[PDB]
RNA sequence: AUGUAUUAAGGAGAGUAUAACUUAAUUUAUGUUUAUGAUAGAGGUUAUCAACAUAUGAACUCUUAGAGAAAUUACUUAAUAAACGAAGUGAAUUGAAAUAUCUUAUUAACUUCAGGAAAAGAAAUCAAACGAGAUUCUAUGAUUAGUGUGAACGAAAAUAGAGCAGCCUAUUAAAAUAAGUAAAAUGGCUUUAAAGCUGUUUGAAUAUUGUGGGGAACCUUCCUCAAAGGCUAAAUAUAAUACAUGAGUUACAGAGAAAAGUACCGUGAGGGAAAGCUUUGAAAUAGUAGUUUUAUAAGCAGCUCAAGCAAUAAGAAAGCGAGAGCGUACCUUUUGCAUAAUGGGUCACCAAGUUAAUUUUAGAUGCGAGCGAAUUAGAUGUGCAUAGUUAAACCGAUCAUUAAAAUAAUGAAUAGUGUCUAAAGUUAGACCCGAAGCCUGGUGA
RNA sequence: AGACAACACUGACUAGGAUAGCUGGUUUUCUGCGAAACCUAUAAUAGUAGGCAAUUUAAGUAACAUCUUAGUAGGUACAGA
RNA sequence: GAUGGGGUAGCAGAACGUUGAGUGAAUCUUAGAUUUUUUUUUUAUAACUAAAUAUAGAUGAUAACUCAAGUGAGAAUGGU
RNA sequence: CAGUCGCGUAAGCGGGGCAUAGGAUCACAAGAUACAAAAAGGAAAGAUCUUGGAUUUUUGGAAAAGCUACGCUAGGGAUAA
C-alpha cells in the first residue's frame, strides 16, 4: 500500500546467504564445506605454501628491477586532441600550455610528472596549434608542423605542473636568463605583478639539460646550441678528413 | 515536453495566483523503486548509533588459570573461565561498536530526491506555496499569548484545537493522512503549532529534510523558494557539462 | 559503547534518630521567588506541608610522629592510592611448518623520578635547482622505497583534519653563542652502508668576504641549516563525576558485582560466588482419575493389515487396541559398525565461518573516456583508467632480441569507474572447545 | 631416597603472556548436480601443494561416446622347437 | 499428449522461522485484542477454523514490503 | 632466418660423440652490455647476457649426538605383546 511498503531493489541484486554449520539440509552443515580432520579443517595453511617444494621464484630467482627515478608522463595523442578542438572544449587560438591540458580533461584528473605528445592519428591531424609540452616523439611534431603549427618541450616537474593550474606559477616556454645584463630587467617585471608567483624550474641533470638541448625534441633550451654543436655536454661531433 | 508546469498556492486560500516552470528531469521522472530504495536505506545506516558492545573470552573479567586438571578428573577438560562455554563466558562473535554507514553516489542520491519529487508531484501530492507560509493563527489570540496572560495550559489546548479543526476543513488532518511543511527557515506559529498537534502533521526545515520525509506523510506542502533550492542542490546528475529551475510562465499579478 | 562538560589523592575501623552520618552523629543565620511559583488555615516528634542562592557550628580512630602484632600505646593543632608520563633495565610463549640470524619486541614486566597531565618543541629540519617553514595527535602516502637467505619487518617527503604562538626584555626571571665538544679507530645499539646513541683509545675549525653540520658508501661543487646554552599555552594519555544518544542489555543477559570484591575457598600472594519483582507457568519427573489392553509370553516398543471396546439420547468415533506380518537405536569415526569401537541419565536454557582493514569476482545499477570524492571570484583535497613495450630507460602504435641497422622472424594492443547484494583471498583470536610446557613479576619454611 | 620446600616438586604456588599438521564438536527445510582414496613434489608417508578433476553458467562444437567400413602401430594367450 | 526424479565429501539455487527496526501519530480489539493447551482444514519445517479457561483499550497484538543479526542444537567424557 | 667458417667435382653435410646413466637459486669469482646513478658531476652498491667452482648424495637442495625403568601432554589403535 504505503510507497515505504513497496520498494525493494532488483530480483538480481539479491545473491544467496550461505550460512555454515545450521543443519544438514542446507548443504553445508556439520564440516561446513571444509572435509574431514585436516590441517585445512582444524588450522590454516599458510597462502606461500607449496608442501615444501621449492617456488619458482627461488628455482629461478627474480629477474630484473624496478626503476624508481623514471619519470611517469600522461601520455596525449593527436587523435584525442583534434577531438577536443573540435568539441569547443580546447581554443586552439590561444597557446595550449598544461594548465590549459589538464583542465580540459583530456588527460584524466590525474597529474603526473610530465606530459608526452604521441603521434598515434597523425594522418588525421591538420590543425594548426602552438602546443607546449614536457616530451614529444618524432611522429608528433612533424604531424604539429606539417599543419602549420609551432611545438615546443618545456621542463616540468610534478610540483611545478601543480602550481601552474593552481595559478601559484606563471607559464613561459623560455628558460631564465643568466647574467648581471638581466638582473634589473626580470626584478622589475616581479615588481609589477603586485603577487608572489613561483618559478619555473629548469633542467640541472645531465640527461634532462641534454634532452631540452637538441633541436630534434624541439627543447626549449636548443638556442643555446651551435649549428655545428651536439646536445651532449660530454661527447662531441668528431671531424671527417685527411690527418 | 521537456518542461512541467508548478502552480503556485497561496497557503490560507490555495488561490493560484503565480505559474513556475520545471524541467521534466527534475518534477517527471520514471518511478524507480531500485533507486528509491537504494537512497531510504542509505539514510538509516547514518542514523543508525551503532555501539552495541559485547564482552568476548579475552574481556571477561577473570583470572586465566585453567579450571580443572587435564587429566584424572573423570570430567571434560576445561581450561578458562571466560569460555563461551561457561555460565558467565564470552559471546564469541557478539556484537561490537562499529559503523553501519554505507555509500551512495552523490548522482545516485540525488537522482532518488528529484524521483521522490516526481513522485509526489505526478499524483498531485505536492503543493507549492508561497514563500512565508506559516498556520495563519487568529489575531486575538496572538496578542494575548505575547501578552502572558494567557497560561501555558491554555496557551496550547487552544493551539491544539485550531490546528485540528483548521487541518479537517482542508482535508490535510490525521483524516487523509499527513501533511509535511517544508520552509527555508523555522517559523514560531508553524513549527510551535505542529509540535503541540502533530496527528495533524508536521513541519521541517529544508536541511532537516530526507528521502524517506519525502514518502511519509500523504502530502508535502514546500515553499516556492525551498523548492528551487531543494532541486538546485540535487542535480548533480543533470547539470554536468541549462534546465529550467524556477522559470516564471505567469508573475504575481501585483 | 561512544561522545560532551567539569574536576585532579584514595580507602578502612568503630559509633549514631535505619532516607537524614561522626559522641553537636536531623547546627545556626541571610536574600529572593512562592501557583501568574519552581522545573489569609492545621502541623516542633501527631515534627522536618519550601524550593533556589549565599554563609555557618560540629566532623571521632587507623592508613599518617616515634614504637608496635594497622584502627593500640604514647603524643600532637604530625597528614596525598591506583591508572596515565619520561628515562633506565628488558624477556619468553609465538612464527619461520625443525632451528641458531631474524620474528615475537624499543613488547610485557620491574626500578627510579615527576605533574595534573607529562614528554616534545620554534631547525647545525626537510627538500632538489621550484620551494616548504617548531612540537604533539589522527588518516592517507604504504602489504611503497628499502632491508632480509627466508618468514616477515618497514620509513620519510607530501596531503587532509584536530590545534595553532612565538621567543631570549624567554611574562618569571636562563647565554657574555658554547672543546675533551664535533669527529676518527675499535667494541656494541639503532639502522639501508648515512644520520643518531655509546664504552675504550685519540682528537678539529671560526660565519655567505664561503667557517662548521647535513643533503643514505665516498670525493667534489652547489644548496640548505647554524650543535656542543635555554623558555613556551593549546590539540594528546589516564582516572573520577555529571549529562546526552542507542534497530545496546532486561536477570545463566548486562559487569565479577540490580545488597560484591561481600559470602566462601587458600598459611599466604591470590581465587571468587549465588541472589530482582505482585505477572505468565513449558518440558522432564511424581501420585492419582477416565477410557482401554494386560498373568502361555522372547517387539529399538515404530510401521503395514486389523477383530473388538469406546457418545445414557437425533446427530457425531478421538483414543486404546487382541491377533498377523515387517523392522538388529542414534551420532562420530572408518575399507567396513546392531556391533562387545567413540559419546550421551532425562528435560530446559547457554554454546561454534563473525567483525574490521585490505585485495578480488559475479549479478544488479549510476555516470561514461571518463569515474569517484570534495568545493562574487579563484584555488584546494588520496585514488583508478585513458598506450603499449623491455630487466630497465630512451622510445612509442609501436616496442623488445639480432654486439650496425634494415617488415626477416618471434612475443605483446582496444571501457573504464563508483555503489549495493553475495561469495571469497590476505592479516588480525579469525568457525568453536582442549594441552603438557616456556618466560617475567610476586607469595609461602 | 630425584628426599623435602603447606592439594603439586627430574624443580612449588600464584598473576600476566601461547601454540597444537592432533582428537572432538559445528544447530532450519526444499530443490539441482555429484566425486576420490590415483600420479608428481615435499625434513615427506596422520599433513600439504600442483594435476587428474566435482560444481556454477556463459561462449563454442568439424565437441564427446558408440557402431559400421577401410587403414595403422605392437608380438600376449596359443602354438611351435 | 515435452523432458527429467538415489546419494557421502563437496558445489549451487530458492525459501521458512527467530530477535530487533522502518512504513507506524498506521490497522484492529468487552459485538472478546491476547490467552505456551486442545481441535479443524489447507501440499503444510507453516498458518488457519472452532472450542474451553482468564480478562485487556495500551508499557497490547498485528498483515504486507523492506532493513540489520548475540538468528535455528539428540550429539564437543560440553556448561548451568 | 641472419651472421661466417670448414670439408666436398657436385649434391650438399656440420649448432659435438650409434642411442639410452653429471642438481637449481642465493652468495662468490672472471668477462661483456651502457640500462638506472637517492641535490648535481662521478662512483659505490645494483640490473641484463656469457662463464666457472657442489657425495648442496635426505641429490626440487637444514651447518645437527644420546639417555629416561623419575618421565609428561596430544593422538592412534591407521602398527606390536
Ligand atoms: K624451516
Ligand atoms: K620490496
Ligand atoms: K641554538
Ligand atoms: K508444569
Ligand atoms: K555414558
Ligand atoms: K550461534
Ligand atoms: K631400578
Ligand atoms: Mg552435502
Ligand atoms: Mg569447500
Ligand atoms: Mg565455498
Ligand atoms: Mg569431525
Ligand atoms: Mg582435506
Ligand atoms: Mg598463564
Ligand atoms: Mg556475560
Ligand atoms: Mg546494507
Ligand atoms: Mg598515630
Ligand atoms: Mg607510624
Ligand atoms: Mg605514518
Ligand atoms: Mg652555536
Ligand atoms: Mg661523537
Ligand atoms: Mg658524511
Ligand atoms: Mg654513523
Ligand atoms: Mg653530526
Ligand atoms: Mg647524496
Ligand atoms: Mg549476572
Ligand atoms: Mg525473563
Ligand atoms: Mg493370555
Ligand atoms: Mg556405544
Ligand atoms: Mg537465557
Ligand atoms: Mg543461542
Ligand atoms: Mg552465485
Ligand atoms: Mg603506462
Ligand atoms: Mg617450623
Ligand atoms: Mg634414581
Ligand atoms: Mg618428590
Ligand atoms: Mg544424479
Ligand atoms: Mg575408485
Ligand atoms: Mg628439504
Ligand atoms: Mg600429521
Ligand atoms: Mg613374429
Ligand atoms: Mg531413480
Ligand atoms: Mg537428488
Ligand atoms: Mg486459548
Ligand atoms: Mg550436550
Ligand atoms: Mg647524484
Ligand atoms: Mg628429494
Ligand atoms: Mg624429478
Amino acid at each position: 500500500a504505503s510507497i515505504l511498503a513497496s520498494l525493494s531493489d532488483n530480483r538480481g541484486a539479491y545473491h544467496k546467504r550461505i550460512r555454515k554449520g545450521r543443519g544438514p539440509s542446507s548443504g553445508y552443515g556439520k564440516t561446513a564445506g571444509r572435509g574431514t580432520k585436516g590441517q585445512k579443517a582444524h588450522g590454516h595453511v599458510k597462502p606461500w605454501f607449496q608442501g615444501g617444494q621449492t617456488p619458482l621464484i627461488v628455482s629461478h630467482g627474480r629477474k630484473g628491477f624496478v626503476n624508481q627515478f623514471a619519470a611517469d608522463m600522461s601520455e596525449l595523442n593527436l587523435e584525442k586532441l583534434q577531438e577536443w578542438i573540435e568539441a569547443g572544449r580546447i581554443d586552439p587560438t590561444k597557446p595550449i600550455t598544461p594548465k590549459e591540458i589538464i583542465k580540459s580533461g583530456i588527460i584524466g584528473s590525474s597529474i603526473k610528472d610530465g606530459i608526452k605528445l604521441l603521434g598515434r592519428g597523425k594522418e588525421s591531424f591538420k590543425i594548426p596549434v602552438t602546443i607546449t609540452v614536457s616530451r614529444a616523439s618524432a611522429s608528433a611534431i612533424e604531424a604539429i608542423e606539417a599543419a602549420g603549427g609551432k611545438i615546443v618541450t618545456r621542463f616540468y616537474t610534478k610540483e611545478s605542473l601543480k602550481r601552474l593550474v593552481e595559478g601559484k606559477s606563471l607559464h613561459t616556454d623560455k628558460p631564465l636568463p643568466v647574467g648581471k645584463e638581466h638582473v634589473e630587467e626580470i626584478l622589475a617585471q616581479a615588481r609589477s605583478l603586485k603577487k608572489k608567483y613561483y618559478r619555473l624550474p629548469d633542467p640541472t641533470s645531465r640527461w634532462d639539460i641534454e634532452y631540452y638541448r637538441d633541436p630534434a625534441h624541439r627543447g626549449y633550451l636548443s638556442h643555446q646550441l651551435a649549428p655545428g654543436e651536439s646536445p651532449s655536454l660530454y661527447f662531441k661531433v668528431p671531424t671527417g678528413g685527411e690527418k | 515536453i521537456t518542461n512541467v508546469p508548478v502552480t503556485v498556492y497561496s497557503f490560507p486560500e490555495l488561490e493560484p495566483r503565480s505559474l513556475e516552470s520545471y524541467s521534466a528531469r527534475h518534477l517527471h521522472l520514471p518511478l524507480r523503486r531500485d533507486i528509491l530504495h537504494l537512497a531510504v536505506i542509505y539514510e538509516g545506516d547514518s542514523t543508525r548509533r551503532g555501539m552495541a558492545s559485547t564482552k568476548t573470552r579475552y574481556e571477561v573479567h577473570g583470572s586465566h588459570k585453567k579450571m580443572s586438571p587435564q587429566k584424572g578428573t573423570g570430567n571434560a577438560r576445561r581450561g578458562t573461565r571466560q569460555s563461551p562455554l561457561m555460565k558467565g563466558g564470552g559471546k564469541t562473535f557478539g556484537p561490537k561498536p562499529r559503523d553501519f554507514s554505507t555509500k551512495l553516489n552523490k548522482k545516485v542520491y540525488d537522482l532518488a530526491w528529484r524521483t521522490a519529487l516526481s513522485y509526489r508531484y505526478k499524483r498531485g501530492e505536492l503543493i507549492v506555496t508561497e514563500d512565508g507560509l506559516d498556520l495563519p493563527l487568529p489575531n486575538d489570540f496572538l496578542w494575548l499569548a505575547g501578552g502572558g496572560k494567557l497560561s501555558r495550559e491554555l496557551e496550547d489546548g487552544y493551539v491544539r484545537k485550531w490546528v485540528h479543526e483548521f487541518m479537517t476543513s482542508l482535508n490535510w488532518g490525521k483524516e487523509a493522512g499527513r501533511t509535511t511543511f517544508i520552509t527555508g527557515d523555522k517559523r514560531p506559529n508553524l513549527f510551535t503549532g505542529f509540535e503541540l498537534a502533530g496527528a495533524e502533521g508536521r513541519a521541517l526545515e529544508l536541511w532537516d529534510v530526507d528521502v524517506k520525509d519525502l514518502l511519509e506523510t500523504g502530502r508535502i506542502v514546500i515553499e516556492r523558494s525551498a523548492l528551487k533550492e531543494m532541486i538546485e542542490d540535487h542535480q548533480s546528475d543533470l547539470v554536468t557539462r541549462g534546465p529550467n529551475l524556477g522559470e516564471v510562465l505567469v508573475r504575481a499579478p501585483r
